[PDB]
């Protein structure tokens, strides 16, 4: 209902932080974006 | 003892390319040092935009960054 | 010039001998100044012993149990024990972490101003403009040989809290005696009849506690004392060198 | 609609702060730790 | 010199094909034993390869350690003689019957293995040396290109006999000088070979190592490769030359558990994660494929799969990448972030999905796949450190 | 030639002869 431009691109602005995460050789051992991934999927197209 | 008396005569025989070496490294250095900058930058927009979309409804903040001085 | 830088060298040379000189004689003793400290610091330790345990009180220590506790306002009848324990082995930690501060001090400006009247100090400071940073090495080498000997103090005055095998002599003092203050002969939670007990538990602390001080000081505190110093200062005059 | 439909944001961001709290954390460190290094030539050139 | 290695059947041949993105090389599970393979770079017009054999002597061995592990009676078993060949076939096919197929149970596929090198010797008699392994060129052996090659290679019955290969092709990567090398694995049952590879990989000539461990599926680190970490971390020498790579990351996008546990053990031994690289070869490989196809040919079906779509019963099979496609799309996540609202219909099947997926996004979903699985980066981390 | 070869990249220099005397 509440569909603002701001969450217009939201999935997209997500996204450009997970390849930030993942180019950092170092920082791939800490890399647990699925819980992420997950409460993202319900967060769009909700499902109750 | 007789070895490091003879230091001068070493620094003015490499001074021929200690001026090259340092040029380089400082290069190495402000190349990757603005490599970061760049990676940054791109991250304070994102999550400004994030902050700005749930500032509509809710009221959990993220972590900005600026002023790293 | 190349002379000069000959005689860079030696000052170097000097500079170490007569560091471990000064470090060397304290180890066998020699230093008379150093012994009248440690000397004094021992006194102070065994009368501060006999003096606290003399002057002990059963209430006093009833009294620091109750706060423990601010949930209640009553104690089982035992944890004085306890409460005796951990003020006497405090008490006594408290008064070794303030005479090694003196101890340290002492020793540091002593050395200090007997520094600056041989030669190397100020032929140094007659080829050069600067004091070559010994000031701020010798300040920055003080301060860390201070945490490590405050923790070597903790850490061994800690262990005494244990009770040792003394502590359960049943002859000096029965831990059931409390069955006759107790046995229908204190019917208020008073905490009065168990002062009539106060003579024959300062026996028993003084006997466990007697070891495990004199032991501590007179055999291994003199050893940390001059290992530490040795350690900590060689690498540092290397590193001034 | 009024209070389920919230807290899915409310957990993402949730769920968002323990990563982006670590990116912040490793640029900054690179960062302050080039500024030590000397940039003038001159100084460059003592050092070594 | 660039080393790849790993355990048995670790998809080391199928990350190899992915990172060239060809299929040189054949991904056959239980049948890349001992097979190792070396590419170079060559000028389009001067392209060509080189193949090697085995001995009879070890094809006798081998074929004694494959009887010796199915316990099958073989007397000296003289596999020059059809009739001895069709016995053996004959209990082999009823074996694939008695286990219900050749992929069903390991000595199942042990059994098969024997009953495609007896069929791969029976089928290669004439080219075998008894004793020196026989050496042949594209034109020697009537070869006319490499594809024709790969396509005689790619075959199970050509590939268990074929000891070693020279690929020389033009690819912008090996332009540099750059050499990929795959070595057997190490817990191969012949321990002669095992030292092979431990003298490869200790030999200073060798310029990079590369470590696959399948603990990021398993969970856990094996005897082998705690053996192989071990010798690693132990020797200093090397320890300063060594990219550690997990593969098949793809099992845990859906499994929180075995997530968890790698997560863990990531965070706990490997503090050197400047070296550290995530990637699933299979997804990649396919995926590369894929953009060579279109809508015409059903995106692959018709021409890159349709082999593996073709089905016994003629149901249209799932291949594993259109499985894994769908389940990407579904579980996995990775387009949860994404512009794309792919939808999975269960009232269709795996292949009507994934045409009616294709045909509605389009390549630019594969390009995010692409950049998911990770294989780009590999590529770039080893090239910018050579 | 060859000490000038390397100085484009590598900074290792060789050792030259001059006013032996």
């Amino acid at each position: 209902s509440k569909i603002a431009p701001q969450c217009q691109n939201l999935r997209e602005q997500v996204n450009q932080l997970i390849e930030l995460l993942r180019q950092e050789p170092t920082l791939r051992s800490q890399q647990d974006t699925s819980i992420v991934e997950t409460a993202l999927g319900k967060a769009l197209s909700p499902r109750f | 003892q007789i070895i490091l008396e003879q230091y001068d005569v070493a620094r003015k025989y490499r001074e021929q390319t200690l001026e090259q070496d340092a040029e380089e490294k400082i290069a190495r250095n402000s190349r990757l040092q603005s490599e970061i900058k760049q990676k940054i930058d791109l991250y304070q927009t994102s999550i400004v935009s994030i902050n700005e979309c749930l500032k509509a409804m809710q009221i959990f903040e993220q972590l900005p960054v600026i002023t790293e001085s | 010039l190349t002379l000069l830088n000959q005689e860079m060298q030696n000052l170097g040379i000097e500079f170490k001998k007569y560091m471990s000189a000064q470090i060397n004689d304290v180890v066998i003793g020699n230093d008379r100044e150093f012994d009248q400290d440690f000397t004094k610091l021992k006194a102070r330790m065994v009368a501060r012993l006999d003096e606290l345990l003399k002057t002990f009180s059963v209430m006093n220590a009833y009294k620091r149990a109750t706060e423990s506790h601010p949930r209640n306002s009553t104690a089982p009848f035992i944890a004085v024990l306890v409460e005796a324990l951990y003020y006497l082995a405090n008490e006594l930690e408290d008064a070794f972490i303030e005479a090694i501060h003196e101890l340290v001090k002492n020793f540091f400006q002593r050395l200090g101003d007997r520094l600056r009247k041989v030669d190397c100090y100020h032929q140094v400071y007659r080829l050069v403009g600067n004091d070559g940073g010994i000031e701020q090495l010798l300040r920055r080498a003080e301060e860390d040989i201070t945490k490590a000997l405050v923790n070597e103090a903790r850490t061994e005055c800690d262990r005494y809290v244990r009770e040792s095998p003394r502590f359960y002599d049943e002859g000096t003092f029965s831990i059931y005696q409390f069955r006759q203050t107790l046995q229908q002969t204190s019917q208020g939670y008073d905490a009065q009849a168990i002062v009539e007990a106060e003579p024959a538990i300062k026996e028993l602390l003084k006997l466990d506690f007697e070891p495990k001080v004199f032991n501590t000081v007179r055999k291994n505190f003199r050893q940390t004392v001059n290992n530490t110093l040795k350690t900590h200062l060689l690498p540092m005059a290397e590193e001034q060198a | 609609a009024e209070e389920k439909y919230p807290e899915l944001f409310a957990t993402l961001a949730n769920d968002l702060q323990p990563l982006c709290i670590a990116l912040r954390q490793f640029y900054l460190e690179n960062y302050r730790q080039l500024d030590s290094q000397p940039r003038e030539i001159a100084a460059m050139k003592a050092q070594e | 010199e660039i080393v790849f290695a790993g355990a048995f059947s670790a998809g080391k041949s199928m990350l190899i094909n992915a990172l060239l993105e060809r299929e040189l090389l054949y991904s056959a599970e239980g049948h890349a034993t001992g097979t190792e393979c070396h590419i170079e770079y060559a000028n389009a017009n001067e392209e060509r390869v080189v193949l090697t054999f085995l001995s009879e002597a070890e094809i006798r061995q081998q074929a004694l350690i494959l009887a010796k592990y199915l316990n099958v009676n073989v007397g000296d078993l003289n596999i020059n003689q059809p009739e001895a060949v069709k016995v053996v076939s004959q209990y082999c096919q009823k074996i694939i019957a008695e286990e219900g197929g050749e992929n069903k149970s390991e000595r199942a596929k042990q059994a098969n293995a024997l009953h495609l090198l007896l069929i791969g010797f029976e089928q290669n008699r004439e080219r075998i040396n008894t004793v020196q392994n026989s050496t042949y060129s594209m034109d020697q052996l009537n070869f006319s290109s490499l594809a024709e090659a790969a396509g005689y290679a790619r075959r199970g019955a050509n590939s268990a006999v074929l000891k070693r290969l020279d690929y020389f092709c033009n690819h912008s990567l090996l332009k540099d000088g750059n050499v990929l090398v795959d070595l057997p694995g190490i817990d191969a049952p012949v321990k002669e070979d095992a030292e092979r590879a431990y003298r490869k990989i200790e030999s200073p000539d060798t310029s990079a190592v590369i470590c696959v461990l399948k603990p990021a599926a398993a969970g856990d680190m094996s005897a082998e490769e705690t053996q192989l970490l071990e010798r690693i971390s132990k020797n200093h020498g090397i320890r300063d030359r060594v990219f550690y790579v997990f593969n098949r990351i793809d099992d845990t996008w859906y499994n929180t558990q075995l997530r968890q546990r790698l997560e863990g053990l990531i965070q706990s031994q490997f503090r050197d994660n400047s070296r550290v690289y995530k990637t699933s070869g299979l997804l990649g490989f396919y995926g590369s494929q894929v953009k060579q196809t279109n809508s015409s040919t059903r995106f692959g079906l018709d021409s890159i799969f349709a082999t593996t779509i073709k089905g016994f019963d003629g149901e249209e099979e799932t291949p594993q990448f259109v499985s894994e496609f769908n389940n990407y799309c579904a579980n996995s996540g990775k387009l949860l972030s994404t512009a794309f609202r792919v939808s999975v219909n269960g009232y269709e099947t795996s292949n009507e999905n994934y045409v009616r997926i294709l045909s509605e996004w389009g390549i630019p979903l594969v390009d995010q796949l692409i950049h998911d699985s990770g294989i780009e980066s590999f590529r770039s981390g080893i090239g910018l450190y050579l």
